[PDB]
């Protein structure tokens, strides 16, 4: 999730409701 | 500190991939969050029929069919990519590179995403759309 | 209703690679003011965008387009932004009856904004594969 | 050519070439 670090924001919530 | 960068769209195409088929082979039971409500989903397959496969909508869809398409060390070779601006500030990428799944055999992949603003946030998108069909599966 | 996507895609397909060999030279007739084309080229790089007719018709002949064949593979249309289609077509092109090339093509359409059912090329990326995976 | 480019949906814009 260090990765994931970048300039744009690409991740959402997660709809999965459970 | 940091000043923000501008929404380039070869800049947000090129970040969109390398996290897209990190996540992908990292961790294929996240790769649903990348996606929104409305979103649209097609991932190769060959139906009873024997032709391509149908579509998904939304997150729960999404994530279902990448649970049930067993991603195990899935590689990805990337030989290019191309983004442009497209409607409403939305950024439309073709990938086109191999992608080998549980060390199965590396296959070539055509591939279109639409990203689009999120609304909320700034610099922020979400994958309105997302084809990708295999080579071999149709030619 | 609005319309079907991959019923609009199918007919934007067989419409543009019918003009692509018979009027190629008319095919900048599709675009706007403002919609970018890139249909493969090596510099020696994968070759850049261009904007809008003027820009669009001037490539266009700038690759001598001449007996045109094109067997379309694969189509796949669908909805996205503001009733827009998303159009991914897989097949091989011929052009002046030289090599069969296998090419990915991606589309964006967008209504005209006047007419029902009217569309217009906002995006249009083509690429040969065998300028990729040398 | 005519004949043949008539469809349900319609994709060809004015010509905008001074």
């Amino acid at each position: 999730m260090a990765q994931m670090q970048g300039p744009y924001n690409f991740i959402q919530d997660s709809m999965l409701d459970f | 500190s940091m000043v923000m960068e501008k929404p380039s769209p070869l800049l947000v195409g090129r970040e969109f991939v390398r996290q897209y088929y990190t996540l992908l082979n990292q961790a294929p039971d996240m790769l649903h969050r990348f996606y929104g409500k409305n979103s649209s989903y097609v991932h190769g397959g060959l139906d009873s029929n024997g032709k391509p496969a149908d579509a998904v909508y939304g997150q729960k869809e999404i994530h279902r069919k990448v649970m049930s398409q067993n991603f195990t060390n899935c590689h990805t070779k990337i030989r290019h990519v191309d983004a442009h601006a497209t409607l409403n500030d939305g950024v439309v990428v073709q990938v086109m590179g191999l992608l080998s799944n549980n060390n199965q055999a590396l296959r070539r992949f055509m591939q279109t995403f639409v990203l689009a603003p999120e609304g909320s946030v700034a610099n922020k998108f979400y994958v309105h759309n997302d084809i990708f069909r295999y080579q071999d599966e149709v030619f």
